[PDB]
């Protein structure tokens, strides 16, 4: 690791597009 | 040399010539790729390759 190798920031969409229930 | 003229003299110089510049050849090299591998970190290369298919299988099964 040097500059970055955060996946953290990354994975909020990850659970956003599972909305599939009315 | 002006220092050496004062214990011994001199005749006419039969040559005349200068100090020159002695280095070790490198004897060229190839092109590379892994070169270009070495700007970034090595593992960050091939970490590259991980969340390709972490989009690409996660496209593959919610197909329906």
């Amino acid at each position: 690791q040097k500059i970055g190798g955060i996946f953290i920031v990354l994975a909020a969409g990850l659970v956003l597009s599972v909305l599939v229930a009315v | 040399t002006h220092v050496r003229e004062k214990a011994i003299d001199f005749s006419k110089p039969f040559m005349t010539l200068g100090v020159s510049i002695l280095y070790r050849k490198p004897n060229g090299t190839n092109p590379s790729v892994f070169s270009f591998l070495n700007p970034l970190s090595p593992d960050i290369w091939m970490y590259v390759l991980l969340a390709y298919l972490g989009v690409s299988v996660v496209l593959f099964v919610i197909a329906r």
